[PDB]
């Protein structure tokens, strides 16, 4: 049985994963473009 | 009163008769002693963080300093480079005289106000 | 040269505001703690949790605004926005106290973020991490006062509310209910804080008044070069002055600056220990031998017994309004009062 | 006995002050 | 030749734009009558 | 008698105090701001009752 | 609601006004 | 040294800077002002207006006394206000 | 005053035990 | 050093000081288990906190 | 020489003498357990598990033996109140003795490992230096831990081969040691379900066995070996201290809030049972049922067991103590002798009045009596001159139902007042204050002292983690920073990435 | 077969004074609470 | 038994004070060699 708070639990879980997901997506993208130069 | 519990009595009655907690000069005094303690820890930890290696690991690092020696025992440039990055470059002192005057002035002015 | 190594290069790039891996924890949580406090003190009430106004919108000023604790009936609920109390309703969340756990929890992790930043930056610059170690005392204070203390009590309600006058109320509560001034762990904390301020002022003043004349100006600040090798003040003269003024003096600059770290850091740690005890009402409230004597001898009076009478006044006059969920009704005739007043 | 204990401890501290001042490790310029 | 948009740029603006919004809100409050 | 109401507060170790509760008690409210050296008292016992040591200290 | 749009309109306008005044220099931010 | 961004003293003395921020700043100020003057702030945050603290003849505070019924307690209080 | 009788021994050992520790370390530092 | 009978029997268990799998090895797999553990602990905490209320689970002495 | 705070670092490169030191610590801890148990046996009164249970007597290790099945003494009493029992060797006395013997054998082992420190097992075959393969040791030790954990849940807790554990009803009336079947469903995670404790140890043990097998066979990746400094034993200390303060915080928590592993018959009530009037409700429920079945007030209140009434008393609340109020709870309010009975207060108009109970926050509390609607109807006044609600004015009386005073009524104001002063503490009991020279001031229970000590230790060990964590990661600069550190490395604009000398300009 | 990991330990006179002062002041602080 | 309360502190000091004297003298002897 899925209770209301279990539905909330999953909503928080999914929201946390998306917020973390967008963050590292933006960051990996920026880091690939704006690269450090070594010589 | 000249006593430990007597001091507390004085403080409690003072609050009832003057609302000293709600007085800006006391709020300045708290900023003065809190901030004094903060900057004491900061300066101590920053100079300690940047002590120059002068001893092995089986002896106290305090023996890296000799009373009266001419050279400094820490690297203020390193301390600035650390602290400048922890906040940002210009929130950090690089002038030791300015830094130590700030240490004198902050708690003194605050305790003046609470007095 | 995987993506991890590339992300690491960008995070640790030398810029105006260093980011680092720790920045990914630090910056979101600190900004949201900050933001939630500014938001709550500007716009949000404590009417349904405390029976109080607490925002600028309600007419409070900078000293009386607060983000106040949740109602006692919430217990120790995490009070998640999507949780069983608010059920995703943002407005109801604010009304029930959710911004308090919001600030306390994001603040907790922001503090972790900041300590991690101290370690990360110290490692990259090549200095020992004593500043990170010093920052453990503020974390101990925060965790013990805002988290451990309410977790031992009935609910989040009895933690500090985030506000100036709300913290003063907290101070006075701890006097009248816990007799916290009598606690030797607080006494040690007090010694550490006042001792730290003492050291702060005496060391700065001592250095400013044993400077070498390294320039012709009357402003002595320009006579220091951060890359110079020489000490800018005279340890030898400072030592003689204090030996003859005070009897002893520092002679080792390393021990001096380590001692400046040690004193306030240890003070805060001791006070944290006393608050953990107070989480359980394990107070140093009384002296038994004094109570036995006083109960038997109506002529025996000390400052200890006088302060208890003040505590009893605090408890009975503040409890009905301070703990509205208890529905305390105290008739005038039961209120303790001295003569006339 | 408790009065005696408090006074004893206080008196030991005053003795420590005396030795700590007049019998310190002398600071040497070297 | 400096960049206009930087990490620093985001930093100062994540603080400054809400601050000014909040000040105007708080200004308007001074005129609420009961 | 700190408050001048003939209600003496015991402050010293021999009279039932410990380190935390003991005190030198402030001089009597009956004296107010008046100067109260030993030689203004009829006796040391009077001087002790009214809190003379506090002024001297 | 209408209050949501009057609170947002100066923000939208202020955002548009700044983008039109920095658009050449922001496009020159390249690579 | 410098980490490569444009010096602040340069930006705030620049004409382009004040051109852009002569608008953004007062627009944000006005937007905040409007946020309260439209009454929108009360409704977003659930803050009582000066007339909605008590019912006309009640002197008791609407304190929430139930953890899981709390949202419902508040709604019931707000409707005894009509 | 009706004080805890074990308070004397607790105080006495609390002083003596760590103090003696420090004296032992100090005197053997001096003789080497 | 001193050889003993028990030492000789145990010797292979303390013989690979410093030996490592190249590169990242099993690190991706470790991350998965860590994140599963986090969600797991989160569920346990929230049941105890009565933020997560499940059918048939009454977090009370009356269980 | 070494500073006093570094003396024990001579063991860092000395695995044999490290083992010797660890043996001696283990000998010391086992010795304490046996000494503590002997002291508790020499002072424990087993004669009354109703009104003088172990947790009123300052007993600290006795409840931990009782929890896992040790319930009787060689002298023939059991903590469940049964007499004429034969516990075999595993009595309280046998457990104590076994720890004393174990301590003495560890002491001897420590001497051997201290003297014979130079064992070839501790030296690396290649380099000839003392070396410990910490990844492999972790796998071996994890594997052992999993086996023990599995066996404890599979045999001891289930009763397959072993006694089970302490389980009780929801009101702490009928506890005893019983085998416990595992609860494999979602209610296994309910901290108040004892079957969850069995299931936990079985499942977690299997996971530990498998994980131990993995850690024995698979080397750590070079990335993690370097990042965590796995060739440095101080990295293990840092992470081990972290797991230990994590565990200390959990057991402090479950002790304060209550769980199936901290039962109230061994550690006393929680403060939350007082806060929610947990026992008073159940008492009222039974009284309501009896009056329904046509019992009289006297019969209904006489049916209430003393053990249950005793839980509804604030002197058994662990949040009522003091930090320097020492010793057993019996040193405070006395040794409980008998329930006096439930006091019922009525005014001159016959209406029943209810004393407002003391909340745990308050060292003292006024006496206020309300009616069923919470209207103040009587009190004990401070200022008398304008009192409206004095007992004398309101004609307050007290009648007792059940207990020693059953059927008695008191009408004179002084006597009614003193019973109303006790009723703010909950149910009223007769105490023996003279046997122990009790001073009348409440103390906390073992639940309180345990929680305090472990919360404090947990917080301190956090500092230990930070300290040893930093020494692991910054080992290279522990004695100071590089005396020729480049200014280019530390000031701004020279290196595109902080620290990395390969990012010039 | 002496153990090479042994080290001498030191406590200079100033450390003795510092430490003696800590113990004595702590005793003076807590003794009132031990007597209660 | 109703024994002398000061008997305990008398016994502890009687043991501790002379024992500590000997230990002090012994350890500073070993560090001479
Ligand atoms: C240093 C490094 C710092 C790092 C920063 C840390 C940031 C991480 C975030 C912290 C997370 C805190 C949330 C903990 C919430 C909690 O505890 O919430 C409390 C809940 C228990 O809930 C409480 O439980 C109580 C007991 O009730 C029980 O008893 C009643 C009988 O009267 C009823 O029967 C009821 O049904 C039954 O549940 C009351 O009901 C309270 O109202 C209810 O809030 O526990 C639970 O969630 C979990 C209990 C397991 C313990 C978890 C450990 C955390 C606490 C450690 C400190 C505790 C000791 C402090 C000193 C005391
Ligand atoms: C570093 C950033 C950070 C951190 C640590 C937190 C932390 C928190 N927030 Mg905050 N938050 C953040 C950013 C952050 N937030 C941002 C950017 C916003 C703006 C959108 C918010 C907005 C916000 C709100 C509005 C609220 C919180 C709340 C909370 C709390 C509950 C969070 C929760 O239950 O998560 C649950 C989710 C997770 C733990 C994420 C799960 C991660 C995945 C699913 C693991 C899956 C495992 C997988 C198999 C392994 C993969 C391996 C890998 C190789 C891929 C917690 C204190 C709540 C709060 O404070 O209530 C009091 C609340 O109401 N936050
Ligand atoms: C059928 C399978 C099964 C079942 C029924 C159980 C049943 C249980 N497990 Mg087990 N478990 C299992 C499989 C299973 N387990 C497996 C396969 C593993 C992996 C090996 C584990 C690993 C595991 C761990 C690691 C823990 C449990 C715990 C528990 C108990 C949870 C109830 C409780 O009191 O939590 C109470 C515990 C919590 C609510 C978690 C505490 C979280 C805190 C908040 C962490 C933060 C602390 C922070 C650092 C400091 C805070 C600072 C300040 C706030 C104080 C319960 C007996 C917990 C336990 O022993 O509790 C006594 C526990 O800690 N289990
Ligand atoms: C040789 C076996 C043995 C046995 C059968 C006992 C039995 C007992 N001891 Mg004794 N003890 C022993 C050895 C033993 N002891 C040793 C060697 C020492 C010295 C260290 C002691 C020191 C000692 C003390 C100090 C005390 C006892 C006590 C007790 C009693 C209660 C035990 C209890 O609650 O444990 C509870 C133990 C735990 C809850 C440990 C939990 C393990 C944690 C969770 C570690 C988790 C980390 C792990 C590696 C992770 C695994 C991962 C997973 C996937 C598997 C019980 C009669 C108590 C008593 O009543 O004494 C009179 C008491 O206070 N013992
Ligand atoms: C986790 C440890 C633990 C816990 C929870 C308990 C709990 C208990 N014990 Mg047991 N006990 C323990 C360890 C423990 N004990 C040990 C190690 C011993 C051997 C010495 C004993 C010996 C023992 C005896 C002999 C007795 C108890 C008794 C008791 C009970 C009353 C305790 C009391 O009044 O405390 C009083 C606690 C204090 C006064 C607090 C002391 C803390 C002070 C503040 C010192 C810390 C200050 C420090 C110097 C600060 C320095 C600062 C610096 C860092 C700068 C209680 C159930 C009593 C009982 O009823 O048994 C029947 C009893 O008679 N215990
Ligand atoms: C498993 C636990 C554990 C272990 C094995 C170690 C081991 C070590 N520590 Mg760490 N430490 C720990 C926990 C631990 N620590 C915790 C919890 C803290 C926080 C308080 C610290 C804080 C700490 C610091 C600040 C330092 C160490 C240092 C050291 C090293 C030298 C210690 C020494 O010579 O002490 C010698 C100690 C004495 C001669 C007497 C100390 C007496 C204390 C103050 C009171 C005694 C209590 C008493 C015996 C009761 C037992 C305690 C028990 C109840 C828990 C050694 C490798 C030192 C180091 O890094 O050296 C390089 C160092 O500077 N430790
Ligand atoms: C829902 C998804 C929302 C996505 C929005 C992002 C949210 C995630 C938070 C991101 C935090 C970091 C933002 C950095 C923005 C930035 O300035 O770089 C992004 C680029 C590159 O700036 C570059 O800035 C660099 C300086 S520094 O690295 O920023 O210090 C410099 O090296 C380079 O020359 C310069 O062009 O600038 C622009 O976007 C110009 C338009
Ligand atoms: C000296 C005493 C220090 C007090 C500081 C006063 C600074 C003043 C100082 O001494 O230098 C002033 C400095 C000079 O700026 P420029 O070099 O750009 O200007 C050239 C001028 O010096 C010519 O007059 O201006 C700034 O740095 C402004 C700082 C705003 C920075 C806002 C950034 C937002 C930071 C967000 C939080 C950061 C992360 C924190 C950790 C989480
Ligand atoms: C909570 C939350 C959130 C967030 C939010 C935020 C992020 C906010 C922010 C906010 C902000 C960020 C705000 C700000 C404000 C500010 C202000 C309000 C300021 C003011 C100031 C002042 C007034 C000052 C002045 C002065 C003085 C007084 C003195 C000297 C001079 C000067 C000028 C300095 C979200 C979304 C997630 C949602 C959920 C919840
Ligand atoms: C040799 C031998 C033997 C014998 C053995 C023995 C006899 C043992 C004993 C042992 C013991 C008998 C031990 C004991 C120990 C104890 C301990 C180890 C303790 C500790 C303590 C502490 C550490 C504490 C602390 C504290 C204090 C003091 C105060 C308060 C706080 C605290 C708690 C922290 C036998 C025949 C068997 C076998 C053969 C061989
Ligand atoms: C059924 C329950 C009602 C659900 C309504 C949806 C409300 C959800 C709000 C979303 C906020 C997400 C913020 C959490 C993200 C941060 C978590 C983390 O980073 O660890
Ligand atoms: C949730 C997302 C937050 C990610 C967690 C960031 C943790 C960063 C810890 C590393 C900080 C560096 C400490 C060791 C070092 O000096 O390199
Ligand atoms: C060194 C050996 C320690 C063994 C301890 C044996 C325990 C003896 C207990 C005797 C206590 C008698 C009751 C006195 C308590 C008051
Ligand atoms: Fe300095």
């Amino acid at each position: 049985t899925i209770t209301p708070s279990l539905k909330g639990f999953f909503i928080g879980l999914l929201s946390g994963a998306v917020v973390l997901g967008l963050t590292f997506a933006v960051l990996i993208a920026i880091s690939q473009i704006d690269k450090v130069q070594r010589s | 009163p000249l006593g430990i519990s007597g001091t507390f009595n004085f403080m409690i009655v003072f609050q009832a008769e003057h609302n000293i907690l709600m007085h800006p000069f006391h709020q300045l005094g708290v900023a003065g002693v809190f901030g004094g303690a903060l900057f004491c820890a900061m300066h101590g930890s920053l100079v300690t963080s940047s002590l120059i290696r002068e001893t092995t690991e089986t002896e106290s690092a305090n023996y890296g300093y000799k009373f009266g020696q001419e050279e400094e025992t820490y690297n203020i440039v390193a301390a600035h480079g650390y602290f400048g990055r922890l906040i940002f470059q210009y929130a950090s002192f690089n002038n030791s005289r300015s830094l130590h005057f700030f240490l004198a002035a902050w708690p003194v002015v605050g305790v003046w106000f609470t007095a | 040269r995987g993506w991890f190594d590339i992300l690491d290069d960008w995070l640790k790039r030398d810029r105006f505001v260093f980011v680092g891996w720790s920045g990914i924890l630090l910056f979101p949580c600190a900004y949201l703690a900050l933001g939630g406090w500014l938001t709550g003190t500007t716009f949000v009430t404590s009417w349904y949790t405390h029976g109080l106004a607490s925002s600028y919108l309600e007419g409070c000023n900078f000293l009386t605004v607060a983000v106040s604790t949740p109602a006692n009936s919430m217990g120790h609920s995490l009070l998640l926005l999507w949780g069983p109390e608010a059920q995703g309703d943002f407005t109801r969340w604010c009304q029930l106290g959710g911004l308090w756990t919001f600030i306390a929890l994001h603040g907790a992790f922001g503090l972790i973020g900041f300590m991690l930043r101290q370690f990360e930056i110290a490692r990259l610059v090549g200095v020992r991490p004593y500043n990170a170690i010093a920052f453990s005392a503020p974390i101990a204070v925060f965790v013990s006062v805002f988290l451990i203390y309410p977790l031992g009590q009935s609910s989040w309600f009895f933690a500090p509310s985030f506000g100036v006058a709300a913290i003063f109320r907290f101070l006075l509560f701890f006097q009248g209910f816990h007799n916290w001034t009598l606690n030797p762990f607080h006494m040690m904390g007090v010694a550490g804080v006042l001792g730290g301020a003492l050291l702060c002022a005496i060391h700065g003043a001592t250095v400013e008044n044993t400077l070498f004349q390294d320039g012709e100006g009357a402003s002595t600040f320009r006579a220091f070069n951060p890359t110079q090798a020489e000490e800018t003040y005279s340890m030898v003269t400072a030592n003689r002055f204090w030996s003859q003024i005070f009897g002893i003096a520092f002679s080792n600059k390393r021990w001096l600056h380590f001692f400046m770290l040690f004193v306030p850091v240890t003070g805060l740690w001791m006070s944290a220990i006393g608050v953990v005890g107070l989480a359980l009402n394990l107070r140093s409230y009384d002296f038994i031998s004094q109570e036995i004597r006083a109960a038997e001898d109506p002529e025996f009076e000390t400052f200890y017994t006088k302060n208890l009478l003040l505590n009893e006044g605090i408890r009975a006059w503040m409890a009905p309004q301070d703990q509205p969920h208890e529905n305390f009704v105290f008739p005038e005739e039961v209120l303790p009062r001295g003569n006339a007043l | 006995m408790e009065t005696i204990t408090y006074v004893f401890i206080f008196a030991c501290i005053i003795a420590l002050f005396f030795f700590a001042i007049f019998f310190r490790e002398p600071p040497r310029i070297t | 030749s400096y960049p206009i948009f930087t990490v620093r740029w985001v930093a100062v603006h994540t603080l400054a734009v809400p601050t000014i919004f909040f000040l105007g809100a708080i200004a308007a409050m001074q005129f609420i009558q009961r | 008698d700190i408050d001048g109401i003939r209600e003496p507060v015991s402050g010293s170790l021999l009279y039932g105090n410990n380190i935390i509760t003991g005190a030198v008690v402030p001089s009597s409210n009956a004296i107010g701001l008046h100067f109260y050296p030993i030689w203004e008292a009829a006796s040391l016992d009077e001087w002790l009752y009214n809190g003379g040591p506090y002024q001297l200290i | 609601d209408w209050r949501v749009l009057v609170v947002l309109l100066p923000v939208l306008l202020a955002a548009g006004w700044a983008v039109r005044n920095i658009l050449p220099y922001a496009v020159k931010q390249v690579q | 040294g410098t980490t490569g961004e444009r010096p602040f003293s340069d930006i705030i003395t620049s004409v382009r800077y004040w051109v852009i921020h002569s608008i953004t700043i007062p627009a944000l100020f006005i937007a905040g002002w409007l946020f309260v003057s439209t009454g929108l702030a009360y409704d977003v945050f659930g803050t009582p207006r000066p007339d909605s603290y008590y019912a006309q003849e009640q002197r008791s505070i609407p304190l929430v006394t139930d953890r899981f019924e709390a949202k419902q307690q508040v709604e019931t209080f707000l409707e005894q206000l009509k | 005053m009706e004080v805890n009788q074990l308070g004397l021994i607790a105080t006495a050992l609390f002083v003596l035990v760590p103090s003696v520790f420090l004296i032992i370390l100090y005197v053997q530092t001096e003789s080497q | 050093a001193r050889r003993t009978w028990l030492g000789d029997i145990l010797r292979p268990l303390n013989s690979e000081y410093g030996k490592v799998a190249p590169g990242w090895g099993t690190t991706p797999l470790m991350a998965v288990f860590m994140g599963l553990f986090l969600v797991f602990l989160l569920i346990i905490l929230e049941i105890y906190n009565s933020t997560l209320i499940l059918d048939g689970v009454n977090v009370s002495w009356k269980a | 020489g070494l500073p006093w705070y570094r003396v024990h670092t001579v063991l860092i490169n000395d695995p044999g003498r490290l083992i010797a030191a660890h043996l001696m610590h283990t000998a010391l801890v086992a010795g304490w357990a046996g000494s503590m148990a002997l002291y508790e046996l020499a002072t424990f009164d087993p004669s009354d598990p109703v009104l003088n249970p172990m947790w009123r007597q300052g007993m600290f290790v006795l409840p931990f033996m009782a929890r896992l099945g040790v319930t009787g003494s060689w002298s023939g009493w059991s903590i469940t109140g049964e007499t004429g029992i034969d516990p075999g060797f595993w009595s309280f006395e046998g457990v104590a003795l076994a720890h004393i013997v174990l301590s003495g054998l560890l002491f001897l082992a420590a001497c051997w490992h201290w003297v014979y420190w130079d064992l070839e097992l501790f030296r690396d075959p290649r380099t000839g230096e003392p070396a410990l393969d910490l990844p492999k040791m972790f796998g071996i030790h994890l594997f052992l831990a999993g086996l023990l954990c599995f066996g404890f849940g599979a045999f001891h807790l289930t009763g397959l081969f072993g006694p089970g554990m302490w389980v009780s009803d929801p009101y702490g009336l009928t506890g005893s040691v019983q085998p416990v079947a595992p609860e494999w469903g979602p209610d296994g995670f309910n901290p108040y379900n004892p079957g969850g404790v069995v299931a936990h140890h079985i499942a977690a043990g299997i996971v530990g066995i498998i994980a131990g097998l993995f850690h024995i066979l698979v080397r750590p990746p070079q990335r993690l070996y370097k990042a965590l400094r796995m060739g440095n034993i101080e990295t293990v200390l840092s992470s081990s201290i972290a797991a230990v303060f994590f565990a200390a915080f959990v057991v402090a928590g479950t002790m304060w809030y209550g769980s199936a592993t901290t039962p109230i018959e061994l550690f006393g009530p929680t403060r939350y049972q007082w806060d929610s009037s947990y026992f008073q409700q159940e008492i009222n429920r039974r009284v309501q049922a009896s009056l329904a079945s046509g019992a009289t007030l006297e019969e209904a209140w006489s049916a209430i067991p003393e053990k249950l009434a005793f839980y509804d008393y604030i002197g058994n609340n662990p949040a009522k103590g003091g930090l320097f109020r020492t010793g057993p709870m019996n040193k405070g309010d006395g040794i409980a002798q008998a329930w006096k009975g439930h006091a019922v207060f009525r005014n001159k108009e016959g209406e029943e009045l209810f004393v407002r109970r003391m909340p745990a926050f308050f060292e003292s509390f006024p006496v206020i009596l309300t009616d069923k609607n919470g209207v103040v109807k009587a009190d004990i006044p401070f200022r008398r001159a304008e009192s409206k609600y004095s007992f004398e004015q309101q004609g307050v009386t007290v009648s007792f139902y059940g207990g020693e005073l059953n059927g008695q009524t008191f009408t004179d104001p002084p006597t009614v007042k003193s019973y109303a002063r006790k009723a703010i503490f909950g149910e009223i009991f007769e105490f023996d204050t003279e046997t122990l020279n009790s001073d009348g001031i409440f103390r906390t229970s073992p639940r309180g002292w345990f929680t305090f000590a472990h919360a404090v230790f947990a917080l301190l060990f956090f500092f230990g983690h930070i300290w040893h964590g930093a020494r692991t990661l910054f080992r290279d600069v522990f004695s100071g920073i590089d005396p020729e550190l480049s200014p280019e490395q530390v000031e701004w604009g020279f290196y595109q990435k902080v620290g990395d000398v390969t990012t010039r300009r | 077969e002496p153990n090479p990991n042994r080290q001498p330990v030191e406590l200079n006179r100033t450390s003795l004074y510092l430490g003696l002062l800590l113990i004595l002041v702590l005793a003076l602080l807590f003794s009132s609470y031990f007597f209660n």
